[PDB]
């Protein structure tokens, strides 16, 4: 998330056994990054 | 008409009256972020009790 | 900082010729160029001027439709294109430099300007 110009970024790992979807169930995700970038965002992509 | 370009310049004479004189101007802002605070006052540190 | 022009001279009537006018020496900015002319015992009159940023142009009534001013930002040059020469377009013509940014672009028709080339003859024959 981008609030005020500073990019924050939350992550979570952890073991799973399933190929279909997300698992059921909750966990939290901890803040790892929080990026001063005055950047601005609207759109995204992921890089496999 | 009715097209105008957005900006103009400043007329800085230096016979120009105080109020339309040049005058620098520096803002400072402060934040306390979800990361450590890395900007600090000179005051001296102690030992903990 | 000098303005460099060239092009002109001699040209029959309802030929075209085309000004240059080089900008040399460290600027921090510009806002217009222009074309001024004089002719022979006559007041120096305004031609055309062009807003660095963005190109629009503004032109005397003497030349509309026949001139057209130009800029190549990258060259730090302005043009005049003259077409359709007629003898009253005989004249030294003068380009003109300011950073003055106006909101209003016909202000650039009257602005005293700042820097000058030396002048170009254009001479209009039968």
């Amino acid at each position: 998330k981008n609030i005020d110009g500073y990019f924050k970024i939350y992550s979570k790992h952890t073991p799973i056994n399933l190929v279909r979807d997300l698992p059921q169930g909750f966990s939290a995700l901890e803040p790892l990054v929080d990026l001063p970038i005055g950047i601005n965002i609207t759109r995204f992509q992921t890089l496999l | 008409f009715n097209c105008y370009f957005p900006l103009q310049s400043y007329g800085f004479q230096p016979t120009n009256g105080v109020g339309y004189q040049p005058y620098r101007v520096v803002v400072l802002s402060f934040e306390l972020l979800h990361a450590p605070a890395t900007v600090c006052g000179p005051k001296k540190s102690t030992n903990l009790v | 900082v000098q303005l460099v022009e060239s092009g002109g001279g001699l040209m029959q009537a309802g030929g075209s010729l085309r000004l240059s006018c080089a900008v040399s020496g460290r600027t921090f900015s510009t806002a217009a160029m222009g074309w001024f002319r004089q002719a022979p015992g006559k007041e120096r009159e305004f031609v055309a001027a062009i807003r660095w940023s963005g190109g629009s142009a503004y032109y005397a009534d003497s030349v509309k439709g026949r001139f057209t001013i130009s800029r190549d930002k990258a060259k730090n040059t302005v043009y005049l294109q003259m077409n359709s020469l007629k003898y009253e377009d005989t004249a030294v013509y003068y380009c003109a430099r300011t950073e003055y940014v106006s909101y209003l672009l016909s202000d650039y028709a009257t602005w005293p300007y700042d820097y000058w080339g030396q002048g170009t003859q254009v001479t209009v024959s039968s």
